[PDB]
């Protein structure tokens, strides 16, 4: 599930950016 | 550029400070309804969370159920690891069981294996709880230290675990990365991860899943498996070398785009006939990975020195031609 | 060829097994008539003797007298280390006191400095008691670990100690070998000591006494001292840079024949304007030292691999041109 | 162990002394019945046989027929080399024709190209007559010198020649080995040939025929040809990239067993997408080729120093870490 | 930055084009009033001026007077070179006289020695006339080619010459730079000269005068001379090892400021016990010589590639770890 | 025909040996 | 006193040999 | 006289500059 751990990165990352 | 560590010290203080006050819920997961599991996870988290680098691993007790389950998986795996498994696993597992004490009656701790690796291989173990990010784990994996956990799967489902547990890595990861070559292999993945952008972070992580977690090797003519996840499940091992799943040659770029699946068996696999081939391909992959810098590992102090100036290349040099100088003695005194 | 260790593990088990059941007498030495000293030496020996590698240093308490004496020497040295002393001592001592906690009110332990070195420099500390042979100490010094003791001098004679004690090395040795260059320097001495004949054992030991214990350096125009024994005694420091003792340029072969004296000040000294000069001269000294083999140090596992075959040179190589390969990334990604 | 040369000097004196008083007959071959051809071969042999190293190539005149034939092949090849041919040929051929003077009106000599190569690439040309053995040619090819001939094919058969002639190499060989990479490639083949047993001599010679004489390259997506024989015949070029002959990936061991044919088109070919792949595979081939020694090339004197002692490795070393020392200036003065 | 050459080709075309139409006057110098000397200098200049790289040296005849003078100096030097002279001269001179033909009856040409050096040492000879600038000669000396002249001193003054002549270099320069070490030494001086500012040009030129032209060596216990000017004059040799002139240890920086004198014996000299010491000191001198770039020599094509980018360091690399790869075969096949 | 030049090596080589 | 620690080596070493 | 050949460099060099 580490790919999902990569899939968890970015929405939290980009929404923080957004 | 995202912040990345440079010494083992800040691998501990900040990655545990950025991950403070965070328990694991896993309520909807199979099992995890017994209160004893929650109490155990509290003790497991407490040992992991407040652990500091340099300190020995606090030994944790193990009551009847975990060892009784540890009886079941450990007995089933040795009778099957004799087949279908990688050659480097075999003499390693025999080496582990005779020295470290990999047996059904005694459950191994973490200090004994941690001592055993850096005695020969150079990897330290580290307890952790909660949701491991992609970046914190690669930073550990970069420094030739493997992040780990000490709790095990649920007794309701001993055949498979929703999340990797203690027995998953001490039987799937630890036997593998005790190798001279794979440790250098595993380290290379971590090296490229320093300060890489989030898109790149996904790539090598998928490679880590597609090489370390599920990897195939071709030695002695026949094909064998060395994946950590491959050598951690009973049903997987039967499926892994079965003729149903599709097996193809390993390719770094190809493995970086191909997707995955969860809670089901994998139908796609990559095979590398030699770990030398395995290193020097993602070696070329890291070549095309753009970075505003590069990274060098110093084993004398177990630290990372950044490389954005040709000057930084200098304080790496006198070490580099040091051996080529010390090679003189070995190649002079001989003969 | 005398037996010599290859890993840190056997540095512990056998060199403590060959030195079992051996207390220090030192009755005729100044002091050492108080029973409290004998009781302390029992506790000091017990911690040292049954200590195993990998374990943290067992913290030892310190009652009123040792710290009160520790007040006296520590206060006297900082007011005098500002002069007559090597430049590398100064920022190291300030670095040590602010981080490790080198203060008059608190006596430093061994774990904190041990953590501090391998965080930057890579040296571990090790307690010991009894009569240290020449061979056991060089074997430790070879592996980038410094053998040490935790008890201190007698309160009757705080100005000088009959034998090196805790404060002698934490103020004379530890500040020195925290350097990048000198640590590589100190390691080179240990490297040549592997399996050397007893006559050779004396030679580099005298060099160790004549370079590490009492060594002079020429930087910033003026001459300064970096000897461990030089920066461990009050009266020595006044005598060291005084015009009475004879001072000459350092020479490995010359320093290997010239004799010593005990219980009196040294009149002979050797000066090295650069530690780079210091390394590459005994480097040439080791070249003419005949051996049936040579020795290479592996920092990935902190072990020694013997070199009597050109094949043994091979498993050192792919590591050697590994950086010259990894130098590509740093020197490609740049610019 | 068969005798092998070590300097360019004995490449001349003995290999022309072992091959003294030997004219070419070739009577049954197509053509070669005209007396003018026999008279020309006498003049061609005389220039070649009594030529000594260091001397400039004696310029040989060319009457109407050879240039008139030289009109025909040269005109036909440029209009077809624009297609089906390797990329490295294109800018090389344009570079050759503008500087060396590769034109239909003027037939090139040997001195001008010989000057041109070692100006950039480092290959010298050498005239020869008679039956070239396998061992004499590889010894030349080892020293980064290409053995050659100055006479051309028969006017009766300008499309194909029974034996390689002047125009065959100046259009098939010379354009190819003017490359930085292929010259290093070509040199590697010669290096392994030093003192190799007769069975091994056949192997790399077949590789030389299967790589240099007829080799395929995969660049810019499409596949192209770089073989010397491939880029020396008109009908071959049409057949080479045609769909009739079988084309497979290059393999050193596989190409060393597969046979050949004469007077007919080749149906088997090997393709190497990168010359870097081309080098490091026969590099591994030379690894398994057993020899009682190894061989190193010294470009400072254009000689060969044998390698049967670790001592012989020494006088290669201070040169090896010389650049790694001189790399300091370039990587210090920069920035 | 002043323009500097990169290949041997432009060493010829431009440095002879910038020095076109310039005869030597030397009327006020001793001798040089005979018309035959002027006619000889015309022939000497004609051969030198219109000479092109790659061409063999045009053999020049020698009538009665030059050889008769050549009798006198050559006979006097061998009876005295047996003493006071460097050891490397002795076996070289014997090697030169037996092979090249250094005899009183036959005056040596330039082609035979030119062939002889690059057969072993790698230096080519080059005729020249007129006033040699400082920059043109160092550019030649950089490329491992020694600029030279074929005319000799005046018969009126055979003991000393106002300007270096043919016999001066074939007896003072040529015997010296036939050495493996000194050739690498001499090359290092030339390497630092690439594009150096006029102030720097003076420095190494004085070093060239103070090391190559007049240099002392300490081997076999006693001190010997290896200077080109030292081993080119009869009276100098008596004065050189006499107790009148001041002799001191060699120092690059010190030798770069100390002045000279003309038409009189030198009272100042520098001694280097080992040519290894000689190289690595001006090696450090070149380190502090500021340049906007650095320079690397390529012996495969006898060219210079500039070093102002880390990229330019790259196309030097695969060559650098090429040997460290080819060292594998020599250090694998052995044993 | 260089392979035939390898094929010419050995009978002359081995008959010389023989 | 480490030189004396070298001076302690050999009589014990050679008397063991002797 | 090569030092004088260095001494000949600069006045011609600097007068050209001057
Ligand atoms: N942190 C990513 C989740 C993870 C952690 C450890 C593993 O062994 C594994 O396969 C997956
Ligand atoms: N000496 C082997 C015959 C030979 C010689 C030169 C060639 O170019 C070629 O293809 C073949
Ligand atoms: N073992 C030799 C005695 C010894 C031990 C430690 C020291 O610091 C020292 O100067 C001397
Ligand atoms: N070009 C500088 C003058 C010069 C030339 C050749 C020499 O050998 C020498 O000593 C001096
Ligand atoms: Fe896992
Ligand atoms: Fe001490
Ligand atoms: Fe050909
Ligand atoms: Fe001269």
């Amino acid at each position: 599930s580490l790919i999902e751990d990569a899939r968890k990165e970015r929405e939290a990352a980009v929404a923080a950016a957004a | 550029v995202p912040w990345f560590p440079r010494k083992v010290s800040e691998l501990d203080k900040c990655h545990h400070l950025v991950t403070k006050f965070d328990p694991d819920l896993d309520l909807d997961h199979p099992g995890f309804s017994d209160q004893v599991y929650r109490q155990r996870r509290k003790l497991i988290a407490e040992i992991a969370f407040q652990y500091r680098h340099g300190d020995p691993i606090p030994r944790v007790e193990y009551t009847a159920e975990e060892i009784a389950t540890w009886k079941e998986v450990y007995t089933t795996l040795k009778g099957l690891y004799a087949t279908h498994a990688c050659g480097e696993h075999l003499e390693a597992f025999a080496l582990l069981e005779r020295f470290s004490g990999y047996r059904e009656d005694n459950i191994p701790q973490l200090e004994d294996v941690s001592r055993f690796l850096k005695e020969r291989t150079g990897f330290q173990l580290r307890p952790v709880a909660g949701l491991l990010s992609a970046r914190d784990f690669l930073a550990s994996l970069a420094f030739r230290v493997f992040q780990c956990t000490q709790y095990i799967r649920h007794a309701s489902s001993p055949m498979h675990s929703p999340e990797p547990d203690c027995c998953h890595e001490l039987l799937g990861h630890v036997p593998m990365l005790a190798d001279r070559t794979f440790a250098q292999f595993s380290q290379d993945i971590g090296l490229a991860s320093l300060g890489a952008s989030d898109e790149e972070i996904e790539k090598l992580s998928t490679l880590y899943w597609f090489t370390v977690e599920f990897g195939l090797c071709k030695q002695n003519g026949e094909v064998k498996a060395y994946g950590a996840g491959l050598l951690s499940s009973y049903g997987e091992l039967l499926h892994c070398l079965s003729e149903e799943p599709e097996i193809r040659a390993f390719d770094p770029e190809a493995a970086a785009v191909q997707p995955y699946q969860d809670q089901t068996y994998q139908s796609v696999y990559f095979v590398s006939e030699s770990f030398s081939d395995a290193k020097d391909k993602l070696r070329s992959y890291a070549s095309r990975i753009q970075r505003p810098f590069s990274v060098k590992f110093d084993p004398y102090t177990l630290a990372i020195d950044v490389l954005d100036s040709p000057q930084a290349v200098r304080r790496s040099l006198e070490g580099v031609q040091d051996e080529l100088d010390t090679l003189a003695h070995a190649l002079s005194a001989i003969g």
